[PDB]
């Protein structure tokens, strides 16, 4: 109201004027974020550390060693 | 609070089977049925307890759930009788001597009866009701397994599940 | 197993009484509520009716109608499932996981395995609830009783994981005036036991009117201009000489006229057209000197 | 010969400003006296006019109003006067100023969350897709084992294709429990699958199933469709800081856990700026720009004022409506410091006020017939002036409040409309805040 | 003899309002008495509740202390029937740890309004005859069966599909169970087991209570009417499989866009016909418990076309509204008081505190004489009506004790020496001031 | 070639078709 | 006209500080305006800020509201430029909910550090114009630049790569040799028939490029707290890092610039609205401001002598004395006609309007009776009445008109105790 | 986080029937709490009921103040 065909067709069914398309959300990626090879090789302390770390699992009370000795 | 102090006395019978099995006797008919090689009537399993032995015949269906579970001859073993199921103990103490060492920790003789029936009187508060429905447990799920290694904490019971429960123990 | 021991075993000390056995401080499974105690009897697993995997509303009543009599009765309190169509919200973006990027052949390595997933026990637990389930899992096809699987893939949500939205068959019906009578039309008629012809003004229509068929599975004919010549004989000697074809689908100008469809007892137009006697034709090849 | 009709849904609830349709200007930019559902308030009528071309220009970030004036003028009738005049198109966000008190999330964040809702982005969003029955299904299998490929065979009423697919849809179509004789549908670009159903010509293979039945798609197994996607930058924002596309185990299962509000940071903002800027210069995008309205901000905290100071002076920031009914209050979370409307002088200096005022008894007379009439109710010319002298004694919302309750006693007695005698006895049932706050001065003894 | 979950409480009389078909109060029905200027406007706004066309309307009773305030609510929740949704509240319910106000505001406002969902499914109801099960000797999987089912009157046999098999044998159904399987939903649920087998088998896999075959057509029609909040399904929708939420109360802060996107959807399952919204009451008892920022979120959350009946209930004077300085009428600030319409309650004369007593023994069982009744009215006045009402239990038992079978005026006047009255306690109070804490 | 698994009023019942295992070996 | 994101807004006008090389401030320039002190003062921070050499140093601007304090902090954020950290935030956004409020300013300043490194990169690039596979696996591809060619042989890793991204012949495409990535830039413009197209590229095909990279001392620490703790620099769950982690990474960062791995980047914090940070807030900042590791921080404020945040005690700004000692301050005054005017002008530049010479003086008179923010509203509402008029100038009726529509705070107050009793709560 | 109370309570049950049948037995000892004038008004009140269980220490508490 903004042929007479249109009007029929429309009272007939929608359909017959635009098919209902399967809706899907909008789907998006952003940029991966990028590490230099400086930071992954020399700058994890897990990495870094490992010596120093692997005292505080020797010095745990949670060996069997000592499991055993205390109990 | 207010939930805590009101309770529930409901009252049930309770029956097992248990013993040591000393049998598993798969049963076949003295025909098969037509085109068929063999058929299977029943399974017998022969429990034993410090009262007495007796044969317990059984549905062939049985079978599956008796090799899932690593039943063999020896084991102590029971059946819940509402239910069907069936659950492995472990070795008889009877064989503690068979090796110098070994994985498993025996378990003893029952003593009693093969076959045990009993009536008990489960006395329960609404607030245990309450709180059973809000936090199910015996998970076998991702949603129950995550819940139970994360920190329970309590949680604002909806004014629903007060409803249902209202509704369910008044029937 | 702590549980079985635990509420047959009880009677009399191990030792002229002394020492705590193995286990003895777990306490949990001796509560009235417990798992284990719950599954052993019968009726208190009742009370404890919320599982985690379940839409279930709470407790309502039903009425079950028989079709002889159009007698009815009424059943008391029974657990009762949500209705499947309320879920319904979706988000309006869905954003792939962020990720990096580290230009080193090790560092490209260990991106690699995060995204196949950790390591085969790791993913396996997730995925199927534990690594004994899903050894299990493989060879479940050969059980007759199997037990329930544990993982994600115990999990079902009624439209998948997916958002993606199928506009269902019934739109065809929400989206129609014409169709909404249609239905209620026909499901009436159709209780009655009434034959119907349907005439229909667009070959486009006719399309839509035989979706329509399919879906609510009335059986159907249909006979547009385009169909040929032999199609039409053997298709009217079928809506005579049988009861079982409940609507037969037209356009007016290629079965409005000689057709003799005396087998009607009702005729609907879907619509009309400029020019009268058309549609009189297309009644009277229904009604005529055959018909009582 | 016999003629029938049928519709039987029930119409939509009426409620309080549901009679306005617009702000009722002419084209010259002066307001009508009655138009569109509202009468009186002329200046702040045009000053609206001019607000409604403010947002159109689409040429400014930051700009804000502050409707004031006493409680029952119309002040939040004008915003969604606005919220009509704008179309649907535009975004228009309302909100209450004490919903900035969240448990989840600082105050200071959840403005800038509505903040990023009233900015809206229309995208032409490119989906390819395959869909069909699924009349074949086989892995490759390959050594360290591995799956290389799936192949798939799909028909359509067109005809039929094969296809080799990445593992990850093979992992999504073992999860959805696919088989041979299914129909299904997969979008490429996000790797999704959604399971119909079986196709239609199985449907009669067993007299008892748990499945429904679709019929075989129409159309190429392969197309790719244009969907026009509207958006907000909020809704961007979020849905990459607890992502739940892709099919991993990690975003399948964060579908499941327990949906925690979280404080996004400058960094994402940042990075989803430069993104739609480049779906805006490929064409792909158009930005709409809208407006958030913020009603009783007499009670954002002070840290929130102040907060508001940068939020305005964003060059991203969309155009805010506040709205306030207050005198020389004091400030909240000040304690000592009181100023107009509740709002610091230093934030009441950025804004532009537009001044809202009391009717006189012809406005309430017409607003009572206009409102009687949304109501659906018939009443006669006694009455209605009975009304308009209860106005005058009281408050027009009071006014307008006897007017359900007295229809109810009218047909209750068989009048069709309200009759003088009604208002009458329904004025004597309800006391209004001044007639029961007499009362109740005099019992002070007792409450 | 047996005692159920609910018993006699403080407004276990009270069955409606007790108004006539042209909506005039009663002198004495329904279990109210006397109050007839506010039994007649809770009339019409009862009535304004069940038309349904109008949104957002609120209601304030106000008056003395114990003068029925909330024995009306009670008398119109009664009056308005179970199917429609009432949802009460005390005040202070709103302060969570888990939520904010608003939020808390917004749940109680949307679990306020139903939407009504008639389903029907088709069943089949019978006596399990056989099963075979049929599994392959290596193969993919694809196991096969047939199923047979009796009545009294018909039996039959079903070929199975691949994905109903997995149903039978995951619940263990077998011969001689009654079960009823919903075709569309493909769910089996089980009745018990028939009389007759259970004779013919092995040793025991179950031990239960039988159930009678079913008779006539084996398939048959179901209907369920259900009930749903708006508040429930934004639950449901706020993520995957988030159903124990309904019960665990566990969801917080539910998104916005939650919640406008099921607002668009219950409007089109309305013009569809699938669901009927049915607009509801929500009472908030003690109001005056509320913030001011609670209030100004009532101000604006009142004005869409979502929003149910609200019913608010006070005992206060001028007052300082909680969370400020300023005083004003109810507690309440006048944005708020201006926006709703009040009904004010009367103090009680003899001739109700009286009635009021009769009609309060008849619930709890008991008889006394007509001088007690003289003498209880008395106290009834001389001190307050919640006292007196108090009094009655305690007078039974006395009487019982000393195995009488009607209270006399002496029962009253010992239990009267017993149990004291706030304002004789409050006495006795001054005398041993220096012995009670904190004066 | 399929085991067959039977539940009725004569009883439970378990069959193999002959040369499959039948693997209910004693014990 | 197509719309960014970044539309016209309220500082939008102003493109640098601007200043001659003597640092004078002349009278205007870069879109700003008079302040000859406080420009002047901006600028010699400005060069302490760029030279790097010296930590923990701070600057208090403040004079009364609409003195342009915000605006030389805005121009002097422009006038640094892109890679020199600078961030921005209001003292209210400190008071987090998820994390405390010393480990929100303690996150502020490592944000505005950063480490920098440079690196190489071996990088293939070119147009593929042959492509070859076979039934382990070998296949082989040639490919173009426009000075040169080459075939080269695969192994399996590439294989896998090269068949997973379906490359081929006319695609143009950009190789991380060390890596397997494959990046594409779309077709050459010769197969552009039978999608995006370019001219394939110059020089040779392998190229050894070099990559200048830097990373915010915050981001180091939080990529260190977790399975993926890159993640929490965008979601925002970074809750209290704990502080020996901070306490090594520190170290670690110190041995990186004395064996030359690295070098450290200052920069600027910029805290706006500071009068409301608390007397613990400030108590902080007392003692962060002595780190190696601090940036130089920029501080703004309106505020008289007044009661300081979390007391009842009084002090200049609203900022304890104990702080105000370590700073330095720099202090804005108010406007003249001549400079009203001609920033009224700058903004009509800026919005795109015309304005009659009489229009620019009634609204200068506004200005000083109203404060500048009134006015310049007012420019934009003119215009728009203008347009709906169909005039084009600004002509002073224009004006007039808006005036009446729109009110400023002082008329406001005027005619809001005219109805004193109408209003709640005063 | 906050032990639901059942729990205590079924624990109290089982060493109460421990020491009846001899398999354990209870040592009470001693708690002390310095500095005990910045407890707060609720928890004075608790300690009021604490110091009534059939299971409790006994308390030693210090104080500086007039
Ligand atoms: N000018 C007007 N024309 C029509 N209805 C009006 C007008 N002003 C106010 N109203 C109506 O009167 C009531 C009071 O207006 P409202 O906007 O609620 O006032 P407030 O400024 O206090 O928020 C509402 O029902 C509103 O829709
Ligand atoms: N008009 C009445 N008719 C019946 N019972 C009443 C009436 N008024 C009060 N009551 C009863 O008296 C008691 C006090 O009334 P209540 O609702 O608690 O007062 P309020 O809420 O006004 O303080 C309740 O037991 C209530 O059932
Ligand atoms: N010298 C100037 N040049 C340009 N704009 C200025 C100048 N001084 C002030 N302004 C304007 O004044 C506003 C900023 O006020 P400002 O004094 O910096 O903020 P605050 O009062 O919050 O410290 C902006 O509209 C800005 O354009």
């Amino acid at each position: 109201k903004n042929l007479v065909m249109q009007f029929r067709k429309v009272c007939n069914h929608p359909e017959l004027f635009e098919r209902q398309e399967t809706w899907s959300p909008f789907h998006i990626s952003l940029k991966p974020y990028h590490i230099s090879k400086f930071i992954y090789r020399h700058g994890q302390i897990r990495v870094f550390n490992h010596s120093r770390d692997r005292w505080l699992r020797v010095l745990s009370p949670f060996a069997p060693d000592y499991i055993q000795r205390s109990l | 609070n207010f939930r805590r102090a009101i309770g529930l006395r409901i009252k049930e019978t309770k029956e097992v089977y248990e013993g040591e099995v000393t049998e598993l006797t798969p049963c076949e008919t003295e025909n098969p049925m037509g085109g068929y090689g063999k058929t299977i009537s029943h399974v017998i399993i022969g429990l034993k307890t410090a009262k007495g032995t007796k044969q317990l015949k059984l549905d062939p269906s049985i079978f599956e759930s008796l090799q899932k579970e690593r039943v063999e001859a020896g084991d102590v073993i029971y059946i819940e009788a509402n239910s069907g199921a069936v659950k492995r103990q472990g070795r008889c103490d009877t064989y503690a001597t068979e090796f110098d060492l070994e994985a498993e920790e025996y378990v003893p003789l029952p003593k009693g009866d093969v076959h045990k029936k009993k009536e008990i009187i489960q006395d329960v508060t609404l607030h245990d009701l309450d709180v059973a429905n809000a936090r199910p447990q015996g998970g076998q799920d991702i949603l129950s397994m995550m819940g139970q290694l994360m920190k329970p904490k309590k949680t604002e019971i909806t004014d629903k599940l007060r409803g249902e429960i209202n509704k369910v123990v008044n029937k | 197993r702590l549980h079985q021991l635990r509420s047959w075993g009880a009677p009399e000390g191990e030792s002229h009484q002394r020492y705590l056995r193995n286990k003895d401080f777990l306490l949990g499974v001796n509560f009235p509520l417990s798992f284990p105690n719950l599954c052993s009897c019968p009726l208190l697993k009742s009370l404890v009716f919320s599982s985690h995997c379940k839409a279930v509303s709470g407790y309502s009543d039903q009425v079950v109608h028989q079709r002889r009599s159009a007698t009815s009765s009424l059943r008391r309190c029974l657990l009762t499932e949500l209705p499947s169509f309320l879920c319904v919200a979706s988000p309006r973006v869905t954003a792939v996981p962020l990720d990096s990027y580290c230009n080193d052949r090790s560092a490209e390595y260990e991106r690699r395995v995060l995204k196949e997933g950790g390591s085969l026990a790791a993913k396996q637990c997730l995925l199927n609830g534990a690594p004994e389930l899903a050894a299990d899992w493989l060879n479940r096809r050969s059980q007759f009783f199997p037990e329930p699987a544990g993982g994600l893939w115990s999990i079902r949500p009624q439209n998948g994981w997916s958002f993606i939205r199928i506009p269902g068959k019934e739109s065809l019906i929400t989206d129609s005036g014409k169709l909404y009578a249609l239905d209620v039309l026909l499901t009436r008629l159709k209780s009655q036991g009434h034959r119907v012809l349907i005439y229909s003004q667009m070959t486009r229509m006719i399309d839509l009117l035989e979706e329509y068929m399919v879906y609510r599975k009335h059986t159907y004919m249909r006979l547009d201009g385009s169909s040929k010549i032999s199609e039409r004989r053997d298709m009217v000697a079928d809506f005579q000489n049988r009861n079982d074809i409940f609507v037969f689908l037209l356009s007016t100008r290629a079965g409005g006229l000689g057709i003799n469809l005396t087998a009607a007892d009702t005729v609907i137009f879907y619509d009309s057209d400029w020019n009268p006697t058309v549609d009189q034709q297309a009644m009277d090849r229904a009604h005529r000197l055959g018909q009582t | 010969k016999i003629e029938e009709v049928k519709s039987t849904t029930k119409t939509q609830r009426i409620a309080s400003h549901s009679h306005v349709k617009g702000l009722g200007l002419d084209e010259s930019g002066l307001a009508k006296q009655a138009a569109s559902g509202l009468v009186g308030q002329e200046n702040a009528r045009e000053a609206c006019g001019v607000i409604v071309e403010l947002i159109k220009s689409k040429k400014m970030a930051g700009r804000a109003v502050l409707l004031a004036g006493p409680p029952g003028t119309g002040k939040t009738a004008l915003a969604l006067a606005i919220a009509q005049e704008l179309g649907s198109k535009v975004p228009f966000c309302p909100m209450v100023g004490s919903e900035v008190y969240s448990t989840e999330i600082k105050k200071t964040e959840v403005l800038m969350e509505n903040f990023r809702r009233a900015i809206g982005l229309r995208i032409k969003e490119t989906k390819e897709v395959y869909e069909g029955e699924v009349t074949e299904l086989t892995p490759c299998e390959t050594e360290n084992k591995t799956i290389s490929h799936v192949i798939i065979g799909l028909k359509t009423a067109k005809g039929t294709k094969q296809l080799k697919l990445d593992p990850s849809i093979f992992e999504s179509l073992q999860k959805e429990r696919v088989e041979a004789g299914d129909v299904i549908y997969i979008e490429a670009n996000s790797g999704a699958v959604k399971r119909q159903g079986r196709c239609d010509t199985y449907a009669t293979e067993f007299d008892l199933e748990a499945e429904e039945y679709v019929p075989l798609p129409k159309g190429d197994v392969h197309k790719k469709k244009e969907i026009i996607q509207d958006v907000t930058l909020h809704d961007l924002d979020v849905a990459n800081a607890r992502p739940q596309g892709g099919q991993d185990i990690l975003s399948m299962m964060g579908q499941l856990m327990k949906p925690k509000k979280t404080e996004i940071t400058d960094k994402l903002r940042g990075e989803i700026n430069k993104v739609v800027n480049k779906y805006i210069d490929q064409g792909i995008a158009e930005l709409v720009p809208g407006v958030l309205f913020v009603d009783e901000v007499h009670m954002l905290d002070i840290e929130c004022f102040t907060y508001l100071h940068r939020a305005l002076e964003s060059s991203i920031a969309p155009i805010v409506i506040f709205a306030s009914n207050r005198g020389n209050c004091v400030i909240r979370g000040t304690e000592d410091i009181t100023s107009p409307h509740g709002i610091p002088l230093d934030l009441l200096d950025r804004v532009m006020i537009i001044r809202t005022m009391l009717y006189t008894p012809q406005e309430m007379k017409q607003i009572i017939k206009i409102r009687a009439q949304t109501e659906g109710i018939n009443i006669s010319e006694e009455a209605l002036n009975h009304l308009g002298e209860i106005g005058t004694k009281t408050t027009l919302r009071y006014s307008v409040q006897l007017l359900t309750p007295a229809n109810l006693l009218a047909k209750i007695n068989g009048k069709d409309s309200i009759e003088k005698e009604h208002v009458e006895e329904i004025s004597e049932l309800f006391y209004d805040a001044k007639s029961s706050a007499k009362i109740l001065a005099d019992q002070q003894d007792k409450y | 003899d047996v005692t159920r979950i609910e018993r006699i409480g403080a407004h276990s009389h009270i069955r409606g309002l007790g108004l006539d078909d042209a909506l005039e109060p009663r002198q004495a029905s329904q279990g109210m008495v006397g109050q007839l200027a506010a039994r007649r406007a809770a009339g019409v706004v009862l009535e304004m509740i069940r038309e349904g066309k109008i949104a957002g309307r609120a209601v304030l009773i106000a008056g003395q202390p114990g003068t029925g305030k909330t024995a009306i609510a009670m008398g119109m929740a009664q009056a308005l029937g179970p199917d429609t949704p009432f949802t009460a509240i005390a005040g202070s319910e709103i302060f969570s740890l888990e939520m904010s106000k608003t939020e808390a505001l917004t749940q109680a406002f949307r679990r306020s309004i139903g939407v009504r969902i008639k389903e029907e499914t088709e069943i089949i109801e019978g006596e399990v005859v056989e099963i075979q099960i049929d599994r392959p000797a290596t193969g993919t999987g694809s196991k096969v069966g047939k199923l047979t089912l009796k009545t009294t009157e018909m039996e039959t046999i079903y070929d199975l599909g691949t994905k109903m098999i997995e149903s039978l044998t995951k619940d263990k159904v077998q011969a001689g169970d009654v079960i009823t399987i919903d075709k569309a939903t493909g769910k089996i649920s089980k009745l018990g087991r028939s009389f007759t087998r259970a004779r013919d088998y092995d040793a025991m896999g179950s031990q239960t209570k039988f159930v009678q075959c079913p008779d006539g057509e084996l398939q048959k029609r179901k209907e369920v009417v259900h009930t749903v909040s708006l508040h429930e399904i934004d639950v449901i929708n706020s993520r995957t499989q988030g159903f124990l939420a309904l019960f665990s109360g566990d969801t917080g802060e539910i998104k916005s866009e939650v919640r406008e996107q099921i607002n668009a959807k219950v409007a089109e399952w309305r013009e569809e016909g699938k669901a009927e919204i049915i607009p509801g009451v929500l009472f908030i008892d003690e109001v005056h418990m509320l913030d001011i920022e609670s209030f100004s979120f009532l101000n604006r959350a009142l004005e869409s076309d979502m929003a149910p009946v609200l019913i608010m209930a006070t005992n206060r004077g001028i007052t300082r509204i909680r969370g400020t300085s300023y005083q004003s009428p109810h507690g309440i600030p006048i944005d708020l008081l201006d926006r709703l319409l009040i009904v004010s309650t009367t103090p009680y004369s003899e001739k109700d505190t009286k009635q009021i007593l009769r009609i309060r023994c008849e619930e709890e069982d008991v008889e006394m004489s007509e001088d007690a009744y003289t003498v209880l009215t008395r106290i009834g006045l001389e001190t307050s009506l919640r006292y007196a009402i108090q009094l009655i239990t305690a007078a039974s038992l006395v009487c019982r004790k000393r195995k009488g079978t009607e209270v006399q005026v002496d029962d009253i006047k010992r239990v009267y020496s017993l149990f004291l009255d706030e304002s004789r306690s409050t006495q006795y109070m001054k005398e041993y001031q220096d012995a009670f804490l904190f004066n | 070639p399929m085991v067959r698994y039977c539940s009725g009023a004569q009883g439970s019942t378990l069959s193999f078709p002959p040369g499959v295992p039948a693997p209910t070996a004693v014990s």
